């Protein structure tokens, strides 16, 4: 529909109002304009008296001072309409966009949604700011030239009106004709390159059989069936200009025969054959206007509708759950939980998995890397629904706490830890506003990264330059689990990846204050078994089946799985 | 022959 | 440099000739009508009578119809010119792209050379089919009507030459403003949006944090901050139309009254002022026509020079080579060779390893498993130079055999084998000249291929339809072998991929029987350890240099890196 696009442009119809009145202004002065220019002429070769004088100042004035300035005042405020419409449709639509489960950016693809929000905001702005403007405004030109027309002679209004559609059919035809053969033209061109393209992709297995060469002759052939077509259209467009030009041509004298026979036998003075043929050509003018402004506007309402699709479309599930506690204990469990992906429902990526978390103990998991083990992750953050089980916290579900609340206790680290294009105080908290200095460089500190924060070019407070393109992986690292510490939350999850750049300095710290002096449940998904050896409670399953629990001691009482992987990566 | 009109308001 | 595009227009010279002709010609004709349509208007109002018509007709027809003849041969000349010099540019430029060395390839892009093979020819084509035609066009006419209103009135010529400079001057510096301006509000709404961008484009860690209204709230603050501006730039906008309107009607008038006093004076007909506002009016339209072609002639002119930075350009490797005897034994034999890639000198993957291999054998190689030892396939294709040792054949070094003859001797296939669009006999019999069917046949049983394919939508001549998306990575590894043993190669290269998840008896059976029971000197590389009980001389290297040699039974004492992958295979 477009009642959508009619109702976002509501708080704006004072601007519209008044700008299709000026633009119905200045269009009266401009059709006005030639009659009266004809008075003036012919006096100017009739009565050669200072009536031109009145003639010519009514001439100037009134018509082309206020056309003018009508036409200024107009283009201003459609600006000023377009400027506030591309703001307020792209704000809504950003407002809304952010607000979607998770599904909604696996499904689509990322570049795609942006260049939709930029391009198609820029799109129907210019539609309604442009092209429905332009339009409206070549219509009621031409429809006051051809009341003229009416008005003027009869006689001549049906001549011109019996000739124009004559031109317009023919024009078409041999138009389509053209348009229709160098169409093929490039689609010839467009066969070829993509075999010369396919050629050049893999080239080396080509190189690996010495082909290049009749490559290179197969090519010439569909270039010389390219040009044998050719030569049809270029005979094409020689008839086309042809019938064009002498069309035109006979159309036009015959017009000044029968006018010159019409004032001569005395019906009509000469001036309004003047003003006559002026607007004659004005209407060709507004006709090819309109004629080439349609397609483009239709190529913007076709574009118009891919933005409310996203508009309004309603999110699944809501942050409808508010709770939040002074503190709490810190204790997770997990009961007989079975996901899956909501995008292809036919796998099980879970079955039936129930663990409790200790408080203050570091619970481990490591998979057996081809099962689930990135999903856990998911889970803990809300981010899907869940298809069997219920995970609750502290009794809780998640469903229970407020959002804002939920993400404010328990942090998360990714292993591709991405930054912003901001500085380090910034990025340091990206989330929680209202931070000192102190608790962020004790965090540092705290971090092991504030060797390599303070020796920078502005040290403490630099910023990501060129997106951020001047750290490395152990940087972003410590920086990301920075970024976990300062909000200090009774929870923590980590889940590096498997490059670890750290050369065990980070994992001596952990195991001398984070892992037992700080006081959270940090559970940690492993990569590389380098600290499958030293944790508190060790688990691992595959796809939802566990087939070991316990202290890595019963890992050794039973190494089914745990000492195979471990004596196989040395 | 050009191809597409110039830009204005 | 201009002067390598004369040298490619050069067999066109007679078509250039006429076109420019013609060209000519049309150009006189419009130059020269409208002062006789104001000879016939100075008719209209003095000598209304017979000689009127007469010298209106004789005018009209000659001029319009010599115009619209030449013009339409003029296009059809140019259409022809521009066909002819695409053609010969994209063969030109395609056929020397492909002898260049492999290592360009390697350093150059892909998708860059594809555009510069499609659109930049185009546009180069362009540049002499549309923007030369309608610049010269212009400016002989812009001469011809200046010479003939300097002819007719040197006093309304003074006066229009104090005029056009103003209104010329006034609406550059006033756009000038306004581009300004308008360029700095679509720099301020991307720099805008490009926050926005950052949010969307890896939205899991701010969901993880829950900032996306502070997202909204700064991105509306922006926005906010950008439309305070469009404000000064529309009003700027309004001001510029005011100004232009303004200017140029008090010239306009300016003009028309000091006509009339200067025809009420007597000494210039009114034909004479006819003449001279018409051939105003086309000036008008020739300044608007080369003022919009000149910036996308520079623009052509700037792509112009990037195909001549490769059309010309010296290949890095001779191919001199000429040996090819009637038939050849295969003790392919290598000379402490050493390699680094051209790209870096100092990255090395080759130290100084040399081994023979003897002929009528199966022989398989796998390193430390982390080098890229296809490396020494690349070696053995001759796609690089060699900076150490020499690599020979059978005692003749492998640069001195036929190019051709070579690369029909010696087999490949790679990891990945990739296909094209074509049917999968010529898939097959692809580098050589239409060898019978029956091989292809035969092939296809050697290769166990002969089943599948009859499962197809035709079997043999079937193609491998949808832009080649359709047939398992097993069964093109399959038809890709099926394509070397064609070739009846007395020498093989053989490198199975990682996944080999096949029926894997075909794999038993290269090992044994397809090519182990003929005079087939297979070398072969494998993940898959299954390849290291059927084996000969088994060489070990690690980061380009030999530690082992022998059969795996040597192996078995010397388990440094063999054994210790053999159980990292399990
Ligand atoms: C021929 C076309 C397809 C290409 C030539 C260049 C064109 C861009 C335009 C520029 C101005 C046009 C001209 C504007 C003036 C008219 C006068 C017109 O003369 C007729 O007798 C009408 C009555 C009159 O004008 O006296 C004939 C067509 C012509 C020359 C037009 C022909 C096409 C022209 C030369
Ligand atoms: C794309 C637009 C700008 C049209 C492009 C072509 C015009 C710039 C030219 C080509 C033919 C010209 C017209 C040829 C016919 C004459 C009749 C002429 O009438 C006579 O001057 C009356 C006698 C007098 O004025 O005393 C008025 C200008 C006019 C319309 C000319 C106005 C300018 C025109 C339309
Ligand atoms: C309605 C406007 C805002 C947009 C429509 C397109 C315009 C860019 C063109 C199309 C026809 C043009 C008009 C055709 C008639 C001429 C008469 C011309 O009169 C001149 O001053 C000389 C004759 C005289 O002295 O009155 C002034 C410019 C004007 C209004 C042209 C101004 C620019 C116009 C409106």
């Amino acid at each position: 529909t477009l009642q959508k696009l009619l109702s976002y442009t509501k708080p704006d119809v004072a601007f519209l109002v008044a700008a299709s009145f000026f633009l119905i202004v200045a269009a009266l002065g401009e059709t006005f304009l030639p009659y009266y220019t004809g008075r003036a002429i012919d006096s100017i070769v009739i009565q050669k008296s200072m009536d031109q004088f009145t003639t010519a100042v009514v001439v100037v004035c009134l018509l082309a001072i206020g056309s003018s300035l009508a036409a200024g005042i107009r283009g201003g405020i459609f600006t000023l309409v377009f400027a506030r419409l591309n703001i307020r449709l792209r704000n809504c639509l950003f407002r809304s966009l952010v607000s979607q489960e998770t599904s909604f950016f696996d499904e689509n693809r990322t570049g795609d949604l942006i260049s939709r929000l930029t391009s198609d905001t820029t799109m129907v702005s210019d539609l309604v700011s442009q092209n429905i403007n332009i339009f409206l405004r070549n219509t009621v030109k031409v429809t006051g030239v051809v009341v003229f027309m009416f008005s003027l002679s009869w006689q001549l209004s049906l001549v011109t009106f019996m000739g124009f559609p004559i031109i317009m059919m023919v024009s078409n035809i041999y138009g389509k004709y053209y348009k229709r053969l160098s169409k093929e033209v490039q689609s010839a061109l467009a066969r070829a390159s993509t075999t010369a393209e396919e050629t050049i992709s893999a080239m080396k297995t080509v190189r690996s059989f010495a082909n290049e060469e009749e490559e290179a002759e197969v090519f010439l052939r569909k270039l010389q069936q390219v040009y044998k077509l050719n030569r049809k259209e270029a005979a094409a467009y020689m008839s086309y200009v042809w019938g064009s030009g002498l069309t035109l041509l006979v159309v036009q004298v015959s017009i000044l025969y029968y006018g010159g026979h019409l004032v001569i036998s005395g019906q009509m003075s000469s001036g309004n054959l003047i003003a006559f043929i002026i607007y004659e050509f004005v209407l060709g003018d507004c006709m090819e206007s309109v004629g080439s402004v349609y397609s483009g506007l239709m190529q913007g309402v076709g574009a118009a509708e891919k933005v409310f699709e996203f508009i309004d479309r309603q999110p699944t599930m809501v942050h409808d759950g508010s709770l939040a506690p002074d503190h709490l204990e810190g204790r997770v469990d997990f009961e007989n939980v079975t996901f899956t992906y909501r995008t292809r429902p036919h796998t099980q990526v879970l079955q039936n998995v129930s663990f409790s978390l200790s408080p203050g103990k570091v619970t481990a998991l490591v998979g057996p890397s081809g099962s689930g083990k990135s999903s856990c992750v998911n889970i803990l953050e809300n981010f899907y629904p869940l298809q069997g089980g219920r995970v609750l916290l502290d009794g809780k579900p998640i469903g229970a706490y407020d959002h804002k609340y939920l993400h404010r206790v328990i942090s998360l680290v990714s292993q591709e830890p991405v930054l912003f294009a901001r500085s380090i105080t910034d990025n340091i908290s990206y989330g929680l506003p209202t931070v000192p200095f102190e608790m962020v460089v004790e965090a540092a500190q705290k971090a092991n990264a504030h060797g390599f924060i303070m020796e920078l070019q502005d040290g403490y407070s630099t910023e990501t330059g060129e997106k951020g393109a001047q750290l490395s992986g152990g940087q972003k690292q410590r920086v990301a689990m920075a970024r976990a510490l300062v909000r200090n939350p009774p929870v923590l999850i980590l889940d590096e990846a498997t490059s670890a750049l750290d050369a065990e300095s980070e994992y001596l710290i952990q195991q001398a204050i984070h892992g037992n002096l700080q006081r959270h449940t940090v559970l940690i998904i492993a990569h590389r078994l380098s600290t499958v050896e030293r944790a508190h409670l060790i688990v691992v399953l595959d796809k939802g089946r566990v087939v070991q629990q316990g202290t890595h001691q019963q890992l050794l009482a039973q190494g089914g799985l745990y000492a195979k992987l471990v004596q196989r990566q040395m | 022959r050009r191809y597409q009109k110039s830009t204005e308001l």
